[PDB]
RNA sequence: GCUUGACGAUCAUAGAGCGUUGGAACCACCUGAUCCCUUCCCGAACUCAGAAGUGAAACGACGCAUCGCCGAUGGUAGUGUGGGGUCUCCCCAUGUGAGAGUAGGUCAUCGUCAAGC
RNA sequence: CAACGGAUAAAAGGUACUCCGGGGAUAACAGGCUGAUACCGCCCAAGAGUUCAUAUCGACGGCGGUGUUUGGCACCUCGA
RNA sequence: CCUAAAGAGUAACGGAGGAGUACGAAGGUGCGCUCAGACCGGUCGGAAAUCGGUCGCAGAGUAUAAAGGCAAAAGCGCGC
RNA sequence: ACCAAACCGAUGCAAACUCCGAAUACCCAGAAGUGCCGAGCAUGGGAGACACACGGCGGGUGCUAACGUCCGUCGUGAAAAGGGAAACAACCCAGACCGCCAGCUAAGGUCCCAAAGUUGUGGUUAAGUGGUAAACGAUGUGGGAAGGCUUAGACAGCUA
């Protein structure tokens, strides 16, 4: 259904593709959380930037 | 020493020396071999220095193979010359060595004589070596 | 040094890839020789340029003897 | 004597196979042949290295024990680390009563010291090859093929066609119209 | 469904090599060079008029893995991202993954039309 | 018009007698970085030493150290 | 052509070579045809001339460097 | 009794070799959401700039020397303060609208200088190794798997 995604690392100095994956989920600032639909094309943005996020499932 | 009879091109780029030796890593002709365990570079005067020391020790029978051929030319820039002004001239020929490559082989002698003949050779080479024996696989 | 010469690059290669929509007159490949051959609806220029003569979609199929690479236009 | 213990393997890949050789001291392997599907197994590095110190390891039938079910196999190929020399992978071939199979059999050279070319002319024996590849039924696979050099003179060459083989054994290379030198007598180096 | 010709689809798992076999029809060889037509010479090839002979050559069909060509599973090499080291080179986590070789396959599979059963 | 986007139809030199505007954007001296070279150690041991490799030396080859020569670079200083 | 990192592009007083033309047929079209080389046999030539046969299939050729192409040959000959 | 094209088999190498051949990166299309309320494109007004630096990765050159030099692609400085690396543009963490004598964390740390464990469990080192270093040398010490001899008396010592 949905999944909790939290940003736990700074976006400074990351690849421009990884910045767009965090921005394409709606995440802005460290410790900010969003509720995104569990779609196959939402998971692809989570997997590409796995090292910057925390996924509470 | 050892160098090609003729080559297509005079000079060459430096390149890189990476990877292990999955080819040329078996005892294929003799019964015992000297094998490289570290990577590096052999300059065709070390190969000749190590061939005399090995052959002078056996001095009675035995066949010897050299499995390395120095075919890469390297250049040097003369002293008191600035940077630029074209590539330098070829000074000596050299071979690329990856870990696991067999350098010398011998047969027709005992294991104890070969083992101490390969120790004299290894003292002339700038890289780590080991003693190996022929196997079926 | 007696070597410092070269010529300008010619910008050769594939200009439209498989599945793209084309119009008549569009240049498909820039070549020396024929790496690719003209299939259906494709013409050949005097410098071996492949161009479209109909509207459709690029195909890029390998067929026939000789193992030749063909470029053709198909229905969209 | 020739027995090996194996366990079924289920985690395949480069990363999984590297963990076997660091954490557990195991060796990846595979069993194929007969009329059955291949099967990935694991086996201890210490056990495979101990069995391979024997001479006729590659020319003898080995009883493999995968789980609790035993089966008859034969070492067909073997991957080694190019530098350190230890075994990294091994594949076995299933053995069936009526089916020709190909194996590598070592050669044994006897009575070298009493050779005519050695004691008379002062020649030296040179082994050009050390093993031959044969094809035969499993029931008559020899552990080693015999070659003698008593009646060999200086300059004489021994070929594949000269040496005799056990009944029911084919030399493969001789079958393809290509006989290769095995040994010779030549003049002294110095 | 059976055999032979024409045109295709597909370009070796379809090829090469060896052996056997086919003239009822078709096809091929065949006879002659008057007549259209031809050879930088030659009816060899192209062409014309059929028809006495043969399946020899060619072509087709059927067999065999000897050569060729295809070819796994597993492992290995390389590699995108993140992180380490003793940092000319490597390792770890995660995703991806050959080439060579091994077991083994292969003496093709189809469509339209016309002549005889 | 090859100095090949071609200053004009038409053009070479000297300055230690020199002068102005600038530059550590760029050389010479000294400093820095590096260490090919230089110097000093060590490894192997064919051999020399009547015999005996290491008393004393040591060929063919290998590994370092020091900033110490000849160099490489152009980071500081051309309102010295 | 390489460097050039499997789309394009990409620097050095980096590594290698060519051009400043040729052709009224060396262009168009119709028709027709396949090379280099090897072996055997054959008057003076004899390893290499022209002739016959088998194999070979592109290891030849392409006005001119190198790269990419070439059987509907883009290679070769004849009529218009 | 020397040399030997060619062939057969075994065995290596290649920036300007290729029977093969990735990952990634590039075009194209169709879709969900996000976008600071825009991102793209076009046309006009005004510019500045065309001396770049270091770090990682792929390379040429050099000696796979240089805080050397010449490209490709990222990051930072330029034009970026704060914390850490003793000090230390370019490294690591993190992007400062203002105020607070409130709290939680990152990199890095917790004996004293100096804020926080003289914290707990199991091992190793005796070298102040830690807190600079190569070929090569050595009965330093911990662990593992195996071997050769041995009450038919092993090894060292000694009596022949
Ligand atoms: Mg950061
Ligand atoms: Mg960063
Ligand atoms: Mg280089
Ligand atoms: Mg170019
Ligand atoms: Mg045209
Ligand atoms: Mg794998
Ligand atoms: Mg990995
Ligand atoms: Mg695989
Ligand atoms: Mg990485
Ligand atoms: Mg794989
Ligand atoms: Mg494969
Ligand atoms: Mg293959
Ligand atoms: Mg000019
Ligand atoms: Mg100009
Ligand atoms: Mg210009
Ligand atoms: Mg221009
Ligand atoms: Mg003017
Ligand atoms: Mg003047
Ligand atoms: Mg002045
Ligand atoms: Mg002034
Ligand atoms: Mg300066
Ligand atoms: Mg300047
Ligand atoms: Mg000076
Ligand atoms: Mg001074
Ligand atoms: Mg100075
Ligand atoms: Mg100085
Ligand atoms: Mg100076
Ligand atoms: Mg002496
Ligand atoms: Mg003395
Ligand atoms: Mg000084
Ligand atoms: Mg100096
Ligand atoms: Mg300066
Ligand atoms: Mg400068
Ligand atoms: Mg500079
Ligand atoms: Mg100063
Ligand atoms: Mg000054
Ligand atoms: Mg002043
Ligand atoms: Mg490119
Ligand atoms: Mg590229
Ligand atoms: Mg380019
Ligand atoms: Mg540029
Ligand atoms: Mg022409
Ligand atoms: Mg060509
Ligand atoms: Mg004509
Ligand atoms: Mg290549
Ligand atoms: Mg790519
Ligand atoms: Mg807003
Ligand atoms: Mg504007
Ligand atoms: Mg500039
Ligand atoms: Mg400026
Ligand atoms: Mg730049
Ligand atoms: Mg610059
Ligand atoms: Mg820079
Ligand atoms: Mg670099
Ligand atoms: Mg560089
Ligand atoms: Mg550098
Ligand atoms: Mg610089
Ligand atoms: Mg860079
Ligand atoms: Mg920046
Ligand atoms: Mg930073
Ligand atoms: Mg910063
Ligand atoms: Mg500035
Ligand atoms: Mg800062
Ligand atoms: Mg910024
Ligand atoms: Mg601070
Ligand atoms: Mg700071
Ligand atoms: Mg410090
Ligand atoms: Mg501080
Ligand atoms: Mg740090
Ligand atoms: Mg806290
Ligand atoms: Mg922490
Ligand atoms: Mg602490
Ligand atoms: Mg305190
Ligand atoms: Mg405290
Ligand atoms: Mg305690
Ligand atoms: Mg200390
Ligand atoms: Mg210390």
């Amino acid at each position: 259904a949905t999944v909790k995604v939290t940003l736990v690392k700074s976006l400074n100095g990351r690849l421009a593709n990884h910045k767009a994956c965090v921005k394409g989920l709606g995440l802005r600032r460290i410790n900010h959380t969003v509720e995104v639909q569990d779609t196959p094309e939402n998971r692809g943005m989570i997997n590409k930037a796995y090292y910057l996020l925390r996924v509470e499932g | 020493m050892l160098q090609p009879k003729r080559t297509k091109f005079r000079k060459q780029m430096t390149g890189h020396n990476r990877g292990l030796a999955h080819r040329g890593s078996k005892v294929s002709f003799g019964e015992y071999a000297l094998k490289a365990t570290s990577r590096g570079r052999l300059t065709a005067r070390q190969i000749e220095s190590a061939r005399r020391a090995l052959t002078r020790h056996v001095k009675r029978g035995g066949k010897i193979w050299i499995r390395v051929f120095p075919d890469k030319p390297v250049t040097k820039k003369p002293l008191e010359v600035r940077m630029g002004k074209g590539k330098g001239g070829v000074e000596y020929w050299v071979a690329q060595i990856q870990p696991g490559k067999v350098l010398y082989e011998i047969e027709g002698v005992s294991e104890e004589l070969a083992r101490e003949a390969f120790a004299l050779a290894a003292a002339k080479l700038p890289l780590a070596t080991s003693f190996v024996k022929r196997t079926v696989m | 040094t007696r070597n410092g010469r070269d010529s300008e690059s010619k910008r050769l290669g594939v200009k439209l890839f498989g599945g793209q929509a084309v119009k008549a007159g569009n240049i498909l490949v820039r070549q020396r020789g024929t790496k690719f051959h003209a299939g259906y609806g494709v013409g050949l220029g005097k410098d071996h340029t492949l161009f479209a003569k109909v509207d459709g979609v690029v195909k890029f199929e390998t067929k026939g003897a000789f193992g030749r690479k063909y470029v053709s236009i198909v229905a969209a | 004597d020739f027995i090996l213990n194996a366990q079924v393997r289920s985690d395949l890949g480069k990363g999984a196979s590297r963990r076997l050789r660091r954490n557990a001291g195991l060796v990846p392997a595979v069993v194929y042949g007969g009329d059955k599907e291949p099967q990935s197994v694991t086996l201890e590095l210490r056990e495979i290295a101990k069995l391979l110190e024997n001479e006729a390891a590659f020319s003898h039938v080995i009883a493999l024990n995968v789980g609790g079910a035993k089966e008859t196999v034969l070492i067909k190929a073997l991957q080694r680390h190019p530098a350190k020399g230890f075994v990294m992978h091994a594949d076995f071939l299933r053995v069936v009563a009526d089916h020709k199979l190909t194996a590598h059999v070592p050669l044994h050279f006897i009575n070298e010291e009493v050779a005519v070319g050695v004691k008379q002319a002062g020649g030296e024996i040179s082994h050009t090859i050390s093993e031959v590849e044969v094809s035969c039924l499993p029931k008559d696979l020899p552990e080693f093929i015999e070659v003698d050099m008593a009646k060999v003179e200086l300059g004489q060459i021994v070929h594949l066609s000269d040496l005799k083989a056990p009944k029911g054994v084919e030399l493969v290379q001789l079958a393809h119209g290509n006989d290769l030198a095995v040994a010779n007598i030549h003049a002294s180096r110095v």
